[PDB]
């Protein structure tokens, strides 16, 4: 998938389309 | 024929042929990454006129983005001979952004200033053609511009920027249009009755990637070694008659800088870095009755014919040291780029080079001004003493004079352009030092 | 120079003779090569070589 | 004080950039290479020369492989200053380079001349001119010998070298077919010029001699070059006159990974006019005074950088009924794809869009396989052409999609596709290994 | 729609392209280099400064390595507008770089022309004679500060800059011989200017300062360099008056790897001068009217690209009695040589032939050792000088054979050859490898 | 030339030179019987004349060139003809009009071997002692008095 | 005109002076020109103009 990978030494990412939504 | 040379072998030949490395007549070529190249239509927020200021954001049709062109369409207010570069004036601030972090901004003058450094005869001819009428046209002539920019990944393929692995920040380009551009809707300060607003529109040209590299250029970490234009005006010291004035700016500079480039000009005048003279091309009316020396050769503002410089020395100060012996103006116009670059720039623009090719990527040598407590840059000023209006004086004169016209010149512009490192990783992009 | 370094002087700093001989004794005795085509056209050629019986008859 | 003020000014972001030092930028390294010889040898050249015939030459075996090819014609204009516009360029009319009977490349006329338009950028396009017309004012009877340089893919690196010595059993061939009317020297425009000469001409190839060790292996290895072929049909166009903005779908006939597609509009009678004619200075003959014609060129300056007498309006290629890119305008692909691509000027009337980063080089970067692509069209969008030719008022003066009636004599429409083949040579024989 | 309808666009004919990839266009990798910075450094000139005087230049150890080295004049001009031709290169009548009392080069005024006139292009070539010559329409009583870099081995390229700090025992010299006569500051032809300045005369180095590491490493280690040499004598034309053209066969003294040779006919009488004189545009003081002396140039304009003013008409090299290959014209060795080997442009009476590929280049690409060659010859056929220089219908109207009656005063032959030789330096102290 | 590469070369100053020094007197005459006119004729006379070439192979059989045995390399002839030859299409230098242009042909006497000696040509290697002119041309100073 | 310097290595090989062997030394030769040379600087006292 064309997503960024898990290790990096940036930590503030928001993962979409993996929500609870409201 | 050629066999009674082959044979000529003798030991210094050893030098040359002896247990070859290189075969010149059987040459291997690379296999590369599938890519296609397409120019695909932004849309601009704001109303596009004369003054205004309108911005777009990148639109993610593809992984990585190069060339962005920027086209007006412009209807000209004179006729031939009136106008210079008016869609570079007209282009007056583009400055890039990632994320809410400025990274670059350029000004219509660098943009000529980088056209009298760094582009070559025929490219910067075609460049013209892209900016201005070279034809001859009359008043009423339309014609459709570009032009080009030239942020860090907008020449070369190798720093393309990756929007592919920015999946979470926008990249912006923000606009200012020019209020007055020369010719088109104000001759000199006076307004063209009717002057039509242009019309804009950006393009970017994307590139596409086969599976396995957009796949890496998504998910992994990437270092991007970019180049930022470090920029504030300052005001020349041009002395009124009898004396050689002595200037020294401050320098408000930062990071690994490839060189230092400036100019003198007049603010109302695009393209005006030298005085003004009647002789030919240098003022309008030129050589016949109707000249006048306030007033420039519209058509043709930038000449070779440095007697009508302004800068008659210079030398760069760190720390109170000079960091070499005092050059005349004509070295930093010459001598510079004919060393640093390999082309020819008009009169009243200087390049001092930190770099071995600062025309290249690749780093040759640089300034660090993070680390210099007090950089300067002390200029000597030429005695403004020729009657502009005689070409017996004009062109019959000494290298420390220069024309009463010279006075008109009043922006000092330097410019440095230097090294920085963009950092992308987590789908987020920003600089390594700010 | 000096010492050790002005002795190697004949060897790192002055010039060899790459004319080391004039054309009487030798000197370009060497300089002679066989002036072949370098690529011939083995095509219409090629015949006599291994066929020639052929032609004869 | 002196540069050691740089070199004690050191920080942290340098380790980019000096730290763990891999390069010196003060010891440059030679590769050392294969001891060889250049030889320029004439060739032979059968049939008779003259305007229209057609004449060939087997290549001379000599050396190991050849590079530039040089074809010199001697000419004499009938035609006075400025009547000639690259005689040289427009006798050469066809070259076909044949290897074993089958042709893998033929060049044309125009083409000379439309990639002079774009590929050479400097001093290389005067002194082209230079070797193939009049450029210092000749007047009526001046002779003149000239030079022309052919491009095929061997012919501008070492690189790709045709190596003749792996080449046993195919023959390597050139045909050459002269132009029938040649503008200044037995033609002024349709009117032929009493007494005009034949020329003469001489095909001259440049051979390598290799050392001994070298003619070993390149005689026995097999080779595998990467080279460039030139596809090409000629076609029409449907130029309007006036209340018409005309568009056309141009069918397209390519294969093979594609550099570019180069394509320039014609008026047949007269050789490289990609621009109509018009009563502005250098646009045609006699212009500026009360003798000015808008029917014939000032041959000597029949190439303009004035878009405005150019029919294009704006164009898009589509491929299998999709758009390749948004629609551009006209004076896109004639100043800026080839400001991205090439780096050089090209005039006005001959448009460039390029499939490769850098298509002037022969190492591959970019192509579109029109193997692969069943409908490749070219949309052309026409200028109307309402603007009397004959005012330089309105033709110095007018609007963006209006050019000059004098346009529309511009019919022929010529589109050049520069595309990847492969050359495998094997125990002497040589042949494209893709063929379609 | 868009770019992604040709990557789909993948077959057969891409396996050669981008089947199993190597590189990618788009993540380029930069090279970290030893930190050095560059500063312009003055000499002391010793000797007296003024025309036709010599004076030398040490160069001090004011860095590690030298690279670029500009001659800095300042003239006056004794006359106006088109009476100047380079006058900085004229001055300068010769340098020569002499590196612990053994001579490595020595240039030439006419050679730096010729080298100008011949490598440099364009914009580059502009910006020089900006930096060399008046090309503004300057008057009389203006005078200019000239830079004339010089081109040795170490001077176009840092990857051969001359490393001082490894020749701790080995001073380097630059010995500068000064003109007696100066077109259109001293002399307008040969009647002196009264009242002409003498020049102000400076020599300044471009010195590399370099990081601590790589100052020992080569302060202690051998090196090796690959670099170039001029070799030159001048020798006398033998230009033809009438109804003949004239047979010179001129013996060749020139030793080691050749890269080129390269020559003019230059008229004594004043600096530049390749080709002959004719009352047309640039080719004559007064030209274009009654006024026009065709025995005195338009100086400014002296250079020309008319090759019917030149006077080579053929000539061929000969190795060991061997001719190196069948004669060529004169238009090939002044125009298609060049546009081979370097891909600019080289006006009339400068010629060159190449043994290299890539004679501009630093890496070797082919030479001719005339080391290994007893008797090496030029043949030259000359032009029969039968035109009337003073009627332009004879000048620019006349055949392929023939040039103007004033070619006979290019009486100076120069022919000079470029090479390589190899300068071995260690212990303080260093020289060429050979001799000759 | 042998395959593209140049043996020997002769300038018609050679054959002048070659004539007056080589061959003897009978033969000098019908040498010159047809190379030149040698009846009195007058101006409009047509004639066929010969000039037979002195490479080395045509001095005797004994060095005919074999091309059975140099079955590779093509022979070739380079013809270079003048543009002022006296009396035809000059007079000293003045040009003489109505001149006609040369009609020529290239005459090749072949050599057919039986099949017994033919086969051993195309077999067996060989080497020939052949002769090549060397030549430049020279400017002289004769003086006055 | 010529004129030859008679110090003790300039008339004969035997004391020629090895320069090889004087690398810590400079040598100098010092010329002082007179300020009036009979017949063409001054004849007698008087100045040639």
């Amino acid at each position: 998938s064309p997503e960024a990978a898990d290790f990096a030494q940036f930590a503030p990412k928001n993962l979409q389309a993996q929500n609870f939504l409201t | 024929g050629g066999l009674s040379q082959l044979v000529a072998y003798g030991a210094q030949d050893v030098y040359l042929t002896g247990n070859p490395q290189i075969t010149f007549f059987k040459t291997v070529y690379r296999r590369y990454t599938n890519f296609a190249i397409e120019s695909i239509q932004q849309t601009i927020n704001g109303s596009v006129g004369f003054g205004n200021k309108v911005s777009t954001q990148i639109s993610r049709n593809g992984d990585l983005i190069t060339d962005i062109v920027v086209e007006f369409v412009l209807t000209k207010g004179g006729n031939g001979g009136t106008t210079y570069y008016p869609a570079e004036e007209l282009l007056q601030d583009v400055e890039l952004e990632i994320g809410g972090q400025r990274i670059d901004k350029h000004y219509n003058d660098w943009f000529r200033t980088y056209d009298a450094l760094f582009r070559m005869n025929d490219d910067r001819y075609n460049y013209r053609r892209m900016t201005d009428w070279v034809n001859n046209e009359l008043v009423g002539a339309q014609k459709r511009f570009y032009v080009p920019l030239i942020f860090f990944f907008n020449q070369t393929p190798g720093l393309a920027l990756p929007l592919i692995a920015l999946q979470y920040h926008e990249v912006k380009l923000y606009f200012t249009l020019a209020s007055q551009v020369q010719g088109v809707n104000y001759n000199g300060s006076s307004a063209i009755a009717g002057a039509a607003q242009p019309t804009m529109s950006v393009w970017v040209d994307y590139i596409f990637l086969d599976t396995q590299e957009r796949t890496r250029f998504a998910q992994l970490p990437h270092e991007y070694l970019i180049e930022q234009l470090q920029f504030t005006g300052s005001e020349t010291a041009t002395p009124s008659a009898t004396t050689q004035a002595s200037q020294n700016i401050r320098l408000n500079f930062n990071h690994p800088t490839k060189y230092l480039a400036w100019n003198f000009n007049n603010p109302t005048n695009y393209g005006q870095y030298t005085a003004l003279a009647n002789i030919p091309g240098a003022c309008s009316g030129a050589g016949t009755a109707a000249a006048t020396v306030t007033t420039p050769d519209y058509g043709n503002t930038g000449t070779y014919n440095e007697q009508l410089a302004v800068l008659d020395s210079a030398k760069i100060q760190l720390n109170g040291q000079d960091r070499f012996a005092t050059r005349k103006g004509s070295y930093f116009n010459k001598v510079q780029p004919y060393q640093s670059i390999g082309g020819v720039t008009p009169a009243g623009v200087y390049l001092y080079s930190f770099a071995l090719k600062p025309a290249g990527r690749q780093p040759s040598g640089t300034c660090n001004f993070s680390r210099i407590d007090n950089a300067t840059l002390s200029l000597t000023y030429k005695t403004c003493s020729i009657d502009a209006t005689s070409p017996a004086a004009v062109l019959g004169n000494t290298e420390t004079v220069t024309a009463n016209t010279a006075t008109l010149l009043t922006a000092l512009n330097i410019y440095a352009k230097n090294y920085n490192v963009l950092r992308i990783m987590s789908g987020m992009g920003g600089l390594a030092y700010a | 120079l000096s010492g050790e370094a002005a002795a190697m002087y004949g060897d790192v700093v002055v010039q060899k003779t790459t004319r080391a001989c004039r054309k009487s004794e030798g000197g370009f005795k060497d300089v002679n090569t066989e002036l072949w085509g370098t690529s011939p056209y083995l095509g219409r050629g090629d015949g006599e070589v291994y066929n020639m019986p052929a032609s004869n008859q």
